[PDB]
């Protein structure tokens, strides 16, 4: 029914910058808030970022405040997150998840992918 | 921001055991609690939000209470498939924030 | 008329002639563009479960709007004395509005240098909601009422409203609203603008103290023909049931019979000015009365109009049941309990429940030999027949009227943050610069124009209130407690100006002094 | 049928006003018993008048005429009764109503 | 109300049409929900606040609300019962009293 | 049969004519604002509510702060009219499960 | 003009008797104010008939 | 009558026009005359 | 005016009460105002 | 109806559960006239209009 | 007229009566060379 | 209109050109300036 997918993880050496695009079929995607979650290694998930159902208002952790940009795209129902300046602790597996009406938990969860950031 | 702490950190017990998971919260988050259900190699699942109320397809023996700063999640009758890592999260404000983990073990 | 005429005059004063006074109050005003000439919609950023009693939909509009809804805009600190003090009620009958010597003032701003000169065409517009048609955002106690000192200049306030909303989302159900579409007039700097406004019928305001209480009313020399029950048991034993019977006289007032009880009381939690007394957790939000619609929580405040605490205990007011003003320069947020004023109400305990107590007790069950008699607290309580209640005091820097919601049904209409309820009250006075666009180019373009000359305009206001008073009819002997001033030195006169020009109220100042029988 | 205790007072249903309780008397107009019972009343819910030559202080039961409201029963509950039920929660898989 | 040809007795929910009051969510209360929350206690040093649930709340001075709506399978009036008092006598089931 | 009435046969026939009395509009119409929503989202309120009772977490931490009510927490603002009156119903839905 | 406090509305004794034929003594009249404990406040009123 | 300034249109109540075996408030095949729904009477909106 | 004695009702141009991020021909959040759809004027009907 | 009789009526059950649906009344032999539902004014055009 | 006064109003709205409908826009224009 | 009527039709005309304005835009290096001209006219005619 709800299908949220997740693209473009991949490695990056430190400072380097990464677009993460999340797709949307099984639901009206411009009624939903949208949240990034990531889960690093061995660690409890986080919560990056979300991005209000029309796109006017948008909130990050204060960790990620400046580098990463969360945008949405209605007419297209792909969320997209914008990784800038990544460092070490960044690398975690990404998370797209919808927000729940009226109870604000995260109903539905893509499958996630994984990016690395690597000095190698 | 609002800091979640989940106890124990660890727990093991053996099926048909009643297992109970407690969250508390720094600050009021009024019912906006959800216990999540995670295993190896997939997202969390949500299994009760909202304090009290259950997600739908999902066993009755998950229980969960409390309102304000503490929160409890119960499970009666445990079987093999329930051994996974739970986490505690507040929707209340944002950040949003999950707590610690419990990981539960075979006996 | 005229560039070099004036279209009006200054009229500040009151007039106390017999049962009437009629109060007019002059103020300079400055109006801004807001929006950039823009309707825009607006909704709630926040997300999460705090969110939800906070989600809104709206729009903000380009135009403002006239407030004179407090009473330290019609009256001064004299006059409200002169009123309280001698009256047993008054009311609102006439309105007269003027808006004149307009003058449009044009902003070129050059290098960081800005320049500004007077825009001689240019109109302003301004028309009254006299069909109650727009969303009426006059009876919420907002900001941008006339000052109340008649020296100082005040900007004027941006008209916005909110419709139906779920979540931040709307519905199909929700309203837009174009205050274009309205008729208005055009004002040059030669035009003036007034209308004239009849309050409908209300009661007169009870501003009087009881000098009885609700369950004192007997005469205390005589004993009532009714009797109780005295006792159910002759004495410590087993099978020790009677039934005695006395009567109800001086000795026992509280058992007597009585015609009339108290009104509706919904509990509030108690809080206390000395901090060490209260306790020591997060209770503000969490322990507060509240009212649900439509799945959002609102704080239940001020509520309905209970005695503010009982005699003797001062240092404790309702949670969120008394009405709060800020002291002169205040903060927004998060300060001190010597920064804001307090207001009680404690005039009204003769009629009313206190506010922090259970209304009274009731039995739970049947009583029998099994069975020992239980009873319950009643922590709110509806409308009963045979209540009476005093309905909230106004004061000084507090509200005048509000419009009654339109419904089906309601019961006391009189608001609750206190004044007088109206189906049809003092109508909006909205009022906008009218754009001039800059240059349009030369070839045509359809999109509009979003290009235009900064521009603000400013003005005279006058407000004229016919008021209408009952007079003090008393045969008490003894001399009433009167509002006065205190005769102690000080750094400063009270209700005046200090050092550096700033006006401040010292205090609130309640309408409840002399005193009327129960 | 009553209880062996003393109840009158502690037991009386009343409203504080300014922290002083008094009595709910005679109170709403209830009906003062339900049908085929009228040896109850209600403890301060009724009208009690004296007979000719009754005392002032703690006379027995056949000393004074307890009046009822028993016509108004058709319209108005019972003063000794609830006046009835509504639901404390939601109902739901998991909980009882 | 019943659709066309269901049965008297038992039927299922498709056979029958449930109205509901949505529109009047603006100025009244959920059915299914509490009117409030209330305080239960005095908090002091030793005693945290308290709070309790209303489920059933009369009018209080400051109310509005909406009657019920009308419908074309709906009545139309009722009679107002003959009585010393009653308040907003409009009838429950909906209509003109 | 006690009463006076008039007799048809097949030639005869009956009418009457009557007047209601005053009542109200029936109000078909839906609120396009709510109860709760009627403050002007751009202003603040003169008014002030309690937000802190403690400076934070410890010992003696008990304070009394004060904030001003406006477009950002509109649930705490001071307002003239609360909604109508309540009597819970249980809740039910169409899944049955 | 109901100026005098009003206690002709608490069931008191001393009415006329019932039976024309019985003579009665006319009751006191007396009135209380506000009151805190057995004090009274600023606000009370007293009376001069 | 209404007297809104509302700018933007109402909820009206209306007939859907997709295909259908029966006219909606009309008689069937055996002559049976049926209310598909009920109608409630609030449709137009009035500020608060 | 409309005359007519059709039995069953008419099809009726409504707004959708579905919520939506904005209200239609309203302006949005940086004050554009739209027209979401052409609207025709026959909705009512007559006999032929 | 009653074949032109007036009869005396009551609930025919018995225990708890007839509590509260014990009735006692009379039916009549006469009929009436009840319009008292919308649909008996209004088509359903009508009531759209 | 003059300078400082204002030559007319702003008039939007409509007006039904019984068979007839009177509308008025009131908008402001731009008129270069 | 469109769900009320069965057809409408114009009638009458009324037309007003009104608050006139005339701003002369005097540019100087890069830097434009706007002032009221007020001995400026506006010609207008209708084609009749």
């Amino acid at each position: 029914e709800v299908q949220l997918v997740e693209s473009g993880g991949g490695l990056v050496q430190p400072g380097g910058s990464l677009r993460l695009s999340c797709a949307a079929s099984g639901f009206i995607f411009s009624n939903y808030w949208m949240s990034w979650v990531r889960q690093a290694p061995g660690k409890g998930p986080e919560w990056v970022a979300n991005i209000k159902q029309d796109g006017s208002a948008n909130h990050y952790v204060d960790s990620v405040k400046g580098r990463f940009t969360i945008s949405r795209d209605n007419a297209k129902n792909s969320l997209y997150l914008q990784m800038n300046s990544l460092r070490a602790e960044d690398t975690a597996v990404y998370y797209c998840a919808r927000e729940a009406y009226q109870d604000w938990n995260y109903d539905y969860w893509g499958q996630g992918t994984l990016v690395t950031v690597s000095s190698a | 921001d609002i800091q979640m702490t989940q106890s124990p950190s660890s727990l093991s017990a053996s099926v048909g055991d009643r297992v109970t998971v407690t969250c508390r919260a720094s600050e009021f988050i009024s019912r906006y609690l959800n216990w999540y259900q995670q295993k190896p190699g997939k997202a969390p699942k949500v299994l009760i939000y909202a304090a009290s109320s259950l997600q739908s397809g999902v066993p009755s023996r998950f229980s969960g209470s409390g309102s304000g700063t503490d929160f409890t999640l119960t499970i009666s009758s445990l079987q093999p498939e329930d051994f996974a890592t739970y986490y505690c999260q507040q929707s209340y404000s944002t950040p949003y924030t999950f707590g610690q983990g419990t990981k539960l073990e075979i006996k | 008329d005229g560039v070099g005429s004036s279209s009006g005059n200054w009229h500040c004063d009151s007039q106390w002639l017999g049962d009437r006074v009629i109060t007019t109050s002059t103020r300079t005003w400055a109006l801004p563009t807001y929006n950039n000439h823009l309707y825009k919609q607006i909704s709630n950023s926040t997300s999460g479960g705090s969110s939800n009693d906070n989600a809104y939909f709206g729009y903000s509009t380009p135009w403002g709007y006239f407030d004179f809804n407090r009473f330290h805009c019609h009256f001064s600190p004299r006059d409200w004395q002169r009123l309280i003090n001698n009256n047993w009620g008054f009311r609102p009958k006439r309105l007269n509005f003027k808006l004149f010597n307009i003058q449009v003032k044009e902003v070129t701003d050059n290098n960081g240098v800005k320049t500004i000169a007077n825009n001689l065409t240019s109109t302003v517009q301004v028309f009254t909601d006299s069909d109650y048609q727009l969303p009426y955002v006059l009876g919420s106690a907002h900001e941008g009422c006339l000052p109340p000192f008649p020296a100082d200049v005040f900007m004027i306030p941006q008209y916005g409203y909110l419709t139906l909303n779920d979540g931040s989302q709307a519905v199909g159900r929700s309203s837009f609203y174009c205050l274009e579409y309205f008729p208005s007039q055009m004002l040059r700097t030669g035009n003036n603008f007034q209308f004239s406004y009849e309050f409908e019928n209300v009661p007169f305001h009870s501003s009087y103290a009881h000098s009885q209480s609700l369950d004192r009313l007997m005469n205390p020399l005589i004993d009532q023909y009714l009797y109780y029950l005295s006792k159910t048991i002759n004495g410590s034993g087993q099978n020790q049931q009677t039934l005695k019977f006395s009567v109800a006289g001086p000795s026992n007032m509280a058992v007597q019979g009585r015609n009339y009880i108290p009104g509706p009381s919904y509990r509030q939690q108690r809080v206390s000015t000395t901090v060490t007394q209260n306790n020591n957790s997060e209770f503000a939000w969490p322990g507060a009365s509240s009212w649900a619609l439509n799945g959002r929580n609102s704080l239940m405040n001020p509520g309905p109009a209970m005695a503010s605490h009982k005699e003797g205990e001062d240092r404790f007011f309702p949670l969120s049941g008394s009405l709060i003003f800020g002291k002169q320069g205040t903060g927004r947020d998060n300060v001190d309990a010597d920064k804001v004023m307090i207001t009680n109400e404690e005039e009204i305990k003769t009629t009313n429940p206190v506010a922090t107590e259970s209304y009274g007790q009731v039995a739970t069950n049947h009583q029998s030999a099994q069975a020992q008699a239980q009873t319950g607290w009643v922590q709110n309580q509806g409308i009963l027949p045979g209540m009476v209640w005093q309905d909230r005091d106004v004061y000084l820097q507090g509200p005048i009227w509000a419009k009654i919601p339109h419904t089906d049904g309601n019961f006391h209409p009189s608001p609750l943050m206190g004044g007088f309820g109206m189906k049809h009250p003092p109508p909006q006075i909205l009022i906008k610069n009218t754009p001039v666009p800059a240059d349009p180019p030369t070839a045509f373009n359809k999109d509009k124009l979003n290009s235009f000359i900064t521009q603000y305009s400013t003005g005279q206001v006058s407000v004229e209130i016919e008021w209408e008073l009952q007079k003090e009819n008393s045969k008490r002997w003894n001399p009433e407690i009167q509002y006065t001033s205190n005769y102690y030195k000080s750094n400063n006169v009270e209700f005046a100006v200090n050092t550096e020009g700033v006006y401040s109220e010292p205090r609130p100042i309640g309408t409840r002094y002399l005193t009327r029988n129960l």
